């Protein structure tokens, strides 16, 4: 899975400037029937500026390639768009100067610690620059930005010939992209500083001759990301990626399929739903999360510490008639991001709701009524300045409620 | 350039050979096996085999292209083809000992071995990326004007030829290829005249070579030979088997023997020739009722080859043999066929030269003739496995 | 292990200069209703200077290649970055003029005792020079320096036939770089006058096979 | 091999040096035409 990210754009104005300078000396003589002699001197200066409206400037883009898949790509040849407002200025396929020989999973071309590469030619032989109009140049000077979108990437894989040698010429990934996408579901794990995208084969139940094995969503996640199991829950390396400890984002079709399958299920867990072709699942691990049993990540400490009861989603509740107080120093959150605070609650006996108080930029108050079981609320907030006041989360409430799995997760 | 030459040569082939070559690319082993043993049947099956047209068109395609110079070829051969029943080394072993090398060298001292089938060869030494199925490698020098059909494979280019000669090995050495020991043999082709199925061509050659032979015979000896081959050959051979001149000498048959010998000696064979004779168990010191006559179990064939292959032979009587190899109803029950190569200049005459039914293209050889057996192979004949002996006449 | 080092950079300012000089002679006659005859002659001088702000100068870099590995590289074709301040001016893959046929371990192309080679074209057929802006030219005139970074190197290895026939065409080193880096540890010995870089295979303890 | 004539890939430069190394050059000038030849000559220092 290869993408392209632009890091900066450079504009080369195509203008011609000239200067002239001269001096003259004259002499005259007249004979009127009188006489006269005239002496003259002179100087001159000139400046010029010519501009071509068709090709007013040239653009140079510094870009990077990254791989988040499971296999390397040889001879990486991406194709990119350059969009100013709603107009695609040009689409360029990488030439010999911008081809990456190797790109391992998790690596980057050029490698980490090196400068980005320059994409500044459009023709097949890297002999013609990328021009823009006069109006596009004016838009650029008005503060509008150019965005880069990658539409496709060409590359090769390696096999073994009649000898033990590895061969990559003639082995194109484009011959397999469509076939892989047609019969697989796509799962993405976001984590914190690295993204992972996988394709897992799904069984078609309309075809009696499709003998591919059946999988649930949890088994597919475990196989795709190499997750391990500790107490029936999945761990990627040390982060818990159980469905109760992360945020799950689907598209409309996947959400409808999961909702339809859940009502006919016995355990009614998302990880027990059968995996189907065309599903799109995005897993997003929270920045701060606590289960009140063994995992804690918050910089501050919650005021109420009472985890001696076998309650909650997994053996801990941490809730009594007292109230919980937490304060985020705002020095550990992203300056301008849309965070989300989430958790699970229950009222085994009916009681009052919980006053949810969030104060990050605009103070908000909300009320949630727990059901007999566990449900999640997931209200939203947003950070301001990376140096502004702290963020305070308080859930003052009564009626001996219950809580578990409190987490804060970033969203884009 | 080799690929372009292969494309050029295969383009001019017509359709029938085109599907023949295409079918060879998937069923090589069976086609080769059929072509190896095809001419030992009756006249019916050879025309009735489901692969006869395949073989005919493939042979024509191969014979279309010929080389104008001697040149070398390289291929791997099983040592069993050279009458070596032991193993030089296993497929997992790396080295061959001196004892096995000495035994293999001793087995092939002075012998000629006949190859009679299709084969895939290479014009370059077997380097990396090739296959090494046998620990024996052959450096063979092909003669001028021999068929050679280069055909492009899926990825590489390969060449196919038809073997119709006998080869002798001059020198063998031990070489190393990629950490394994092999035996490299330098071999040369010895030319001979063979009419596998062109019985008409062999008969025409016999006519052209021996029709005027009778005119060189004095009339008394000529009539003597004619009457003898007509009626008394059985009696003469029966007398010769019992060593008649040793036990009960008598000139009435010694004169016959001398006349026949002189008639045969008058005109020798001008070119190396191969003759097929259907031998019987009584010739090899066996009987029809003998258990060893059953060549269906492997033990009988193995014991017969152990006790007979590589040894000599001697026929006190005269030897009658046919140029053709196709089986006949006269010798249908005979399970042993004798393949004899006649060196140039040896005594012998074409009996069928004279008009009338002079025999089944019969050829006579002088009495007391000795032969050397090089190798023995077995081919299926309906419901029984018959046996083939390769022999060389020696002076 | 192949790298590229830059020894010096040369700038070619792309300016047009002109110079003119002329001479004129006149003569007039006037009749009034008086008479008059006037004689005039003059001369002039001119200078000019034109500049293109898009392509104001050309750059030429002198470089060497070096090998600190264990195997030779044939047909050495490196790709380099030219960085001025924080901008990559261009990335060039070496053309036929800048390809090294042989580069043994511990050697240099060009060999020790020869001058560095000139990298001064960017197109595939070595017919186009390397331009810079007017602002980049001003930055260069202000004392800022251009740095050269090598991002990747293409090359070939030789496969030896049983009859001692070396073949290098079609044997790309890039087919093995990822595989070697994945299963190896890197060790570097620096000494004083020569550096050595190695990869040694390491065992994966999570795989029983 | 088919009786055809091919000239692609048959370069004289592959044989020029070999021919010049083992031959002597003889030129006959006449009046209307010039003729140049190479004739193989024996190396007396090589017994083979
Ligand atoms: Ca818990």
């Amino acid at each position: 899975i290869v993408g392209v990210g632009m890091e900066k754009l450079i504009i080369s104005t195509n203008e011609h400037a000239s200067t002239d300078q001269g001096k003259t000396v004259s002499r005259a003589t007249t004979n009127s029937k009188s006489t006269a002699v005239q002496d003259s001197n002179g100087e001159s200066w000139n400046t010029g500026l010519s501009i071509n409206k068709g090709e007013s400037a040239y653009i140079n883009a510094n870009v990077r390639y990254y791989n988040t898949g499971t296999a390397p790509m040889y001879k990486v040849t991406p194709t990119t768009n350059l969009v100013l407002d709603g107009d695609t200025l040009s689409t360029i396929k990488a030439q010999e100067n911008q081809i990456g020989n190797n790109l391992s999973p998790g690596d980057t071309y050029p490698k980490k610690g090196l400068s980005p590469l320059a994409l500044n030619t459009m023709d097949q032989f890297s002999s013609r620059l990328i021009p823009i109009n006069y109006d596009q140049l004016k838009k650029l000077d008005a503060g509008k930005q150019i965005k880069l979108e990658t539409t496709q990437v060409s590359g090769n894989f390696g096999t073994k010939n009649s000898s033990g040698q590895i061969v990559t010429e003639g082995n194109s990934w484009s011959d397999y992209i469509s076939q892989i996408d047609s019969i697989s579901a796509s799962i993405i794990l976001d984590t914190e500083n690295e993204s992972y995208e996988r394709r897992v084969t799904a069984k078609n139940l309309q075809d009696p001759e499709d003998k591919t094995p059946e999988l649930t969503i949890g088994e597919a996640i475990e196989k795709a990301f190499g997750a391990t199991k500790k107490d029936g829950l999945l761990y990627f390396n040390d982060i818990p990626i159980d469905e109760s400890c992360v945020e799950l984002i689907f598209d409309d079709n996947t959400a409808n399929k999961i909702k339809d399958s859940l009502k006919t299920l016995s355990d009614k867990k998302i990880y027990n739903v059968k995996l189907e072709r065309g599903m799109n699942i995005l897993i997003k691990t929270p920045t701060y999360f606590t289960n009140f049993d063994d995992y804690n990540n918050y910089p501050s400490t919650w005021s109420n510490v009472n985890t001696t009861n076998q309650d909650g989603l997994q053996g801990s509740a941490n809730k009594l008639n007292g109230e919980t107080k937490i304060k985020i120093p705002m020095s550990e959150l992203k300056p301008y991001k849309r965070y989300v605070f989430s958790g699970y609650s229950k009222d085994p006996l009916t009681s009052n709701s919980i006053i949810v108080k969030i104060k990050a930029k605009e103070e908000k108050t909300d009320y949630l009524v727990p059901e007999q079981g566990y449900t999640k609320f997931s209200y939203e907030f947003e950070t301001t300045e990376k140096d502004s006041s702290n963020i305070e989360i308080t859930l003052i409430g009564s009626g001996t409620t219950y809580l578990d799995n409190l987490s804060i997760t970033e969203l884009n | 350039w080799e690929r372009k030459e292969a494309e050029r040569i295969e383009q001019k082939l017509e359709r029938s050979e085109k599907e023949a070559l295409e079918s060879y690319k998937k069923d090589s082993v069976e086609i080769s096996k059929y072509s190896q043993t095809r001419n030992y049947f009756y006249d019916y099956q050879i025309e009735a085999n489901s692969r006869e047209k395949e073989y005919k068109e493939l042979r024509n395609a191969i014979s279309k292209n010929k080389i104008d110079k001697p040149m070398y070829v390289y291929y791997f051969e099983s040592p069993e083809k050279f009458a070596f029943n032991k193993v030089i080394r296993t497929e997992n072993q790396n080295e061959i000992s001196l004892e096995k090398f000495n035994e293999f060298k001793e087995t092939i001292q002075n012998k000629l071995f006949k190859q009679d089938g299709f084969k895939d060869i290479s014009l370059y030494e077997p380097g990396k990326g090739d296959e090494k199925p046998t620990p024996l490698l052959m450096h063979l020098k092909l003669p001028r004007n021999t068929g050679m059909l280069p055909y492009t494979n899926t990825n590489n280019v390969s060449t196919l030829i038809e073997q119709g000669y006998s080869i002798k090995i001059d020198k063998i050495v031990r070489i190393v290829i990629d950490g394994k020991h092999y035996i490299k043999a330098e071999a040369s082709v010895v030319s001979s005249l063979d009419f596998k199925d062109d019985v008409s061509k062999g008969d025409s050659w016999g006519k052209a070579n021996y029709n005027d032979w009778s005119n060189k015979l004095t009339p008394n000896e000529l009539a003597d030979v004619n009457d003898y081959m007509r009626g008394g050959y059985t009696a003469i051979n029966n007398y010769l088997i019992s060593n008649g001149p040793v036990n009960n000498p008598n000139p009435e048959l010694d004169s016959k023997i001398t006349n026949i010998e002189n008639a045969l000696k008058r005109e020798p064979i001008p070119t190396n020739l191969t003759v097929y004779r259907r031998s019987g168990p009584q010739e090899f010191g066996l009987t029809l009722t003998s258990p060893e006559y059953d060549f269906n179990k492997l033990e009988n064939i193995d014991a017969f080859k152990s006790k007979w292959e590589g040894q000599a032979l001697s026929y006190p009587n005269f030897i009658s043999t046919s140029i053709g190899s196709v089986n006949m109803s006269a010798f249908a029950k005979r399970k042993i066929v004798l393949r004899i190569t006649i060196p140039k200049g040896s005594p012998g005459a074409y009996l069928s030269a004279i008009p009338g039914y002079a025999g089944e293209y019969e050829v006579l050889l002088n009495h007391g003739s000795k032969f050397k057996i090089n190798k023995i192979d077995s081919y299926k004949d309906g419901t029984i496995t018959k046996l083939i002996v390769d022999a060389t006449l020696i002076p």
